[PDB]
């Protein structure tokens, strides 16, 4: 999942990293 | 580990769905059998201590499915049902003690009782919640959990609200003000869990900070929400989310600090780490009143101190490298005055999971309805 | 490395003691040249680097014992010598600046010269105290000397200056309360000595917190003794003072910290130690002031400093026992009040070496004092 | 030397370790 920036993002909205 | 203050579920008088000369043939008659057990069983779940969330979703629609036979046209040639005045619902209320309301509606029996079940998967949040070794898994089923309860609530306050014929009092549950509430702390709350996650994880200060920021504004609004009604049954709560309010201040303060810290802005830092301190000592205060203040639902108590930890953490980082510029135990060239928090969260804000009523039970036919005979 | 104050060396005109017809045969004017050389020695050694107290001592008592004849009498059965009144002397004073003061009585002249001896010792001290290689031998010497200048103050004040016939006049050498700021100071410095040499061997802290709390007590005297004399000429020297006062009541508030932790008194130790921070801020302050403040002597500077090394060790152990109760950042309930002091130290505390002029010269008879005709 | 408590100090007048 990617927010509307294009980072990618776990199920609870935070930055995968 | 989790504390979440949890008002009582609603109550309800049995309905037997026995209408006698009303019901005309065994067609109309089964079904006034399946909804005397269909609601019977939800009912018996919601203190079921065993009910997941599966359980719960099957039931709820079993029942749902079948009662907006009371409410929605089959062939949709008519407005409504012909039924949705047959019977008399009463529901006791969160905030209202033993002092029940009736409506003959099935639209109030509706709303009430999807009502209790966004309650219910609130409770069956917390319970989780709770727990003291909390998998990731089960971190997700709060979250998740809470999110469902704040759609299914939203849903209910824009789509059906207004549907109702005899508005609620103020201080009862069917009002627009109070459902708004438990959605503001269906979101905080979910937001919390993912402050706690976010934590472990040790993502950034900035994020961390940021995200319990906005969480202290929802209970702020939660509470502005709630002013507006009587502080006999809604103080209780409101000290609550008072006080829910200076816990994730503190936090924010705390994570600030650290932002100010690696800018190299040491009294700015010092100052900001001493108001997360206070704050949480304050907190701790409000914790009392609340524990010592008359109302509806459980006292919760915090415990669980990780501010502490971070703290010390971020003390002895920032003594170490502001000394011999402010001082050691003895603070100069400090702010006099908290830097004023303006913060916006990019990542964990929540958002109510979209619901919506299952579409009316097949076993509602123009033949089964015409067996219906009103006179 | 320690930093004294100094005040300049007081300045005379030359004395030949020349008589001429009023002194007859060989042994009077013999005492004549006598007393023309060894005075003239005496003075030549002030201002010499190379002057240790072994050839102070020996000029000032050769010197001394002579001019003892214009003084005291010899036959007893009598006040005194004939010849006080014989002869002029000019000094200046060390807060007056270049002008002199003038009166023809040989006590002005014993008193004036005596006080100078007393000034070579205490800046023979200040020199050796100054070194940073400086070895034990040399600390007990630089503790001796001021010992010794401090009793020949005293003696002075007491025995000698009741003895002039002209009133003393306030901003001059020659007044009690000028002398006894001296005295003081001289005890105080030698303690100075002392601290700084407990402190490296480790000594119990609270000996070093009380002889710290002694030493300040003793320059808040000095302070308060001066109190009296105009501003114009006092100012930088009273400036001075209380710096000493604030760095030394700093260090008193620091130990007694260290002896109130021990003790498992978290508030106290945490506020003794705040206080100590503070007072050692003032003190930098006042030396800043100290430094642009007009006045007699040059400006000394203190270049630090161990104070903030056993300050941050302190502040880590009292912090790590005491944040759990008071800590982390916020402080809470911590004395409003600073501790209070008053300490007994029962070592280190100085006293004057007394002192004694010498007795008159054997060169004096009484056919030798009659070879003075005063006629 | 010793002070007046029979205590060894040293020409400071300081204990003796």
């Amino acid at each position: 999942t990617k927010n509307k920036d294009g980072v990618l993002v776990d199920e609870f909205g935070l930055p995968q990293i | 580990t989790h504390w979440f203050h949890r008002n009582p579920l609603k109550a309800t008088a049995p309905v037997s769905f026995n209408y006698y000369g009303v019901v005309t043939g065994p067609s109309a008659s089964k079904i006034c059998n399946d909804l005397r057990s269909s609601r019977a069983r939800l009912l018996e779940l919601f203190t079921d201590l065993s009910c997941n969330p599966e359980m719960m979703k099957n039931a709820a629609d079993s029942y749902f499915s079948l009662l907006q036979g009371f409410i929605n046209s089959l062939d949709e040639s008519t407005q409504e049902s012909k039924l949705r005045y047959i019977q008399n619902f009463k529901w006791t209320d969160t905030l209202q003690g033993q002092v029940p309301s009736a409506q003959q509606d099935a639209v109030f029996e509706l709303i009430s009782m999807g009502f209790n079940v966004a309650l219910w998967y609130t409770k069956y949040a917390s319970r989780l919640a709770g727990k003291e070794n909390i998998t990731e898994d089960e971190a997700k089923e709060v979250h998740r959990s809470l999110k469902i309860a704040a759609g299914i609530f939203k849903h209910l306050k824009e789509s059906h609200l207004p549907k109702l014929i005899t508005p609620a009092e103020k201080g009862r549950d069917l009002e627009s003000r109070l459902i708004e509430a438990y959605v503001i702390q269906c979101q905080a709350e979910a937001q919390e869990v993912t402050i706690a996650r976010a934590i472990e994880l040790k993502h950034a200060p900035g994020l961390i900070a940021a995200l319990a920021y906005e969480t202290a504004n929802f209970y702020q609004k939660a509470d502005h929400t709630l002013s507006s009604l009587e502080p006999a049954y809604s103080a209780k709560w409101r000290k609550y989310l008072h006080l829910k309010m200076c816990f994730y201040t503190a936090y924010a303060y705390c994570y600030h600090g650290e932002t100010l810290l690696a800018s190299d802005k040491c009294g700015e830092a010092i100052r900001s780490l001493q108001e997360a301190e206070k704050l949480y000592a304050k907190a701790e205060a409000l914790c009392k009143e609340y524990g010592e203040t008359k109302g509806p639902g459980p006292t919760v108590k915090p415990s669980g101190h990780l501010f502490f930890r971070k703290l010390g953490n971020l003390v002895k980082n920032t003594l170490e490298k502001c000394q011999r510029e402010n001082g050691f135990i003895y603070f100069q060239k400090i702010p006099t005055e908290a830097p004023q928090l303006e913060l916006k969260a990019n990542y964990g804000l929540v958002e109510p999971i979209p619901f919506e009523f299952p579409p009316t039970s097949v076993q509602w036919t123009p033949e089964t309805l015409a067996a219906f005979d009103l006179t």
